[PDB]
């Protein structure tokens, strides 16, 4: 983005933020940090969201089953928690039946 | 420099979406040679753990008939011995020896046979006319006469030998029957055993999850490369321009 | 034996249809607590191998099965099977169909390999465009401009 003008940059984060709203619409505490974030003389509450966006994706992770501390990385084992409940799924209704 | 401006935000976005895709991966990439050859080995990565999970799948799947097979009523031939047992007025052999101990089981399944699961019915002339009916049922149907809830054992040319039992079922003709393993009689503990074989299949099943996701993250990290390659090519591995607009 | 009542033979002989003509049975019972890989519940008879007398069986004939009198209080019910265990005549043609399959696979597996190769070959034929003629690839005539 730095051959961009700033006109496009704040279009995107207009959008980006249009999109967050609903995304965090559950949360309480992304969803006040979000509402601090957009005072335009505070701008490092922007990265503390981020930060505080990471940090809470990472407390919720489930560390029980999962370990990747980079929420990134952590889909993978997410869809192996999916995959996995599917047949456990199949199996339990398979009891269940009988 | 403004040539290269233009040039630039392209190259700098190829060169991240790059390095990103060859991070993800444990090999830094360099050449779009490199690129098929990484190609090539997802290929036979894929082709690879494709074939293993489909045997591990094909096990799971037998496991998983085993344990049905010895489901309900009581763990028989329930595909057909059901509709066989309550259409007749008896009651299945092997529900008859459900309680029988898991010593005395594998005596009296070897000395039964293959009638072991075979349905008691006192008349024998219930099924007369049905016979002619019958097209679907187990190839070898067994049935036995006396009183279902008192049923008293059936006389037998029995030959008792250490772990074995001989018989004469027919004139000159013997069946040898081995003391079995976890028998049909005795059909609770049976239960456990079928228990045991779905914690056995609970480590099938855990490796085929492991499996699969494999090859869904071989399919994703290929079709990245794909809409990569798509997007990508046309700037890739070219010099970077900052450096030229820099100096 | 003929392939008609092969499976009417297999049917009327149950479990019983895997068994060994053994006319004496005297050298089975010594050796019968020393049977221990036999299959569990063998089956052996007493009947001159040379000429087997037909197996004793109170057999009545349903439409495609059987009933024995197996023993007393022991009636057993039987369908016919296909490929029965007699009248096996090695059925070869059965081990030939499925060498035609296998082979028509084989077939289909080449023509897939050969498709892959000429594909394979047209990648890195594009692969070597775009590698040295990338940079001026679809970039107009230079010459019109050398003349102006």
């Amino acid at each position: 983005l730095a051959y961009m003008e700033g006109g496009a940059l704040r279009s995107m984060s207009d959008k980006a933020l249009g999109a967050l709203r609903l995304a965090v619409a559950d949360n309480e505490h992304l969803r006040d940090a979000l509402r601090l974030s957009e005072d335009p003389k505070r701008p490092e509450r922007k990265v503390q969201f981020f930060i505080a966006v990471y940090q809470h994706l990472r407390e919720r992770i489930r560390q029980d089953i999962i370990r990747t501390d980079d929420p990134v990385d952590a889909i993978e084992q997410m869809e192996i928690e999916l995959a996995r409940l599917t047949e456990e799924l199949t199996a339990r209704e398979q009891k269940l039946a009988i | 420099i403004q040539s290269l401006t233009a040039r630039a935000p392209v190259w700098l976005a190829a060169q991240d979406t790059l390095n990103q895709l060859c991070e993800q991966s444990g090999e830094t990439l360099a050449s779009s040679n490199d690129v098929t050859e990484y190609m090539q080995q997802l290929l036979e990565r894929e082709r690879e753990a494709t074939v293993e999970r489909d045997e591990v799948a094909a096990q799971k799947r037998e496991l998983e008939k085993q344990i049905e097979r010895l489901s309900q009523p009581s763990g028989a031939e329930d595909s057909r011995m059901i509709a066989l047992a309550e259409r007749f007025g008896g009651v299945l052999l092997s529900e008859i020896y459900d309680d029988i101990t898991i010593d005395d089981a594998p005596y009296f399944s070897a000395l039964y046979g293959p009638a072991r699961h075979g349905i008691v019915v006192p008349d024998l002339s219930l099924v007369r006319p049905h016979l002619e009916t019958l097209e679907d049922c187990p190839e070898d149907l067994y049935l036995i006469e006396g009183d279902p809830q008192s049923f008293d054992d059936s006389v037998f040319n029995a030959e008792e030998q250490t772990n074995a039992v001989l018989v004469k079922s027919s004139d000159r003709q013997w069946r040898y029957s081995r003391y079995p393993e976890l028998p049909l009689f005795g059909r609770a503990a049976r239960e456990n055993r079928l228990e045991a074989l779905n914690l056995e299949r609970d480590a099938l099943a855990e490796r085929y999850a492991t499996l699969s996701f494999d090859v869904q993250k071989i399919q994703r990290a290929h079709q990245a490369f794909s809409q990569f390659v798509g997007k990508h090519l046309s700037v890739a591995f070219d010099t970077d321009p900052e450096a030229e607009i820099r100096e």
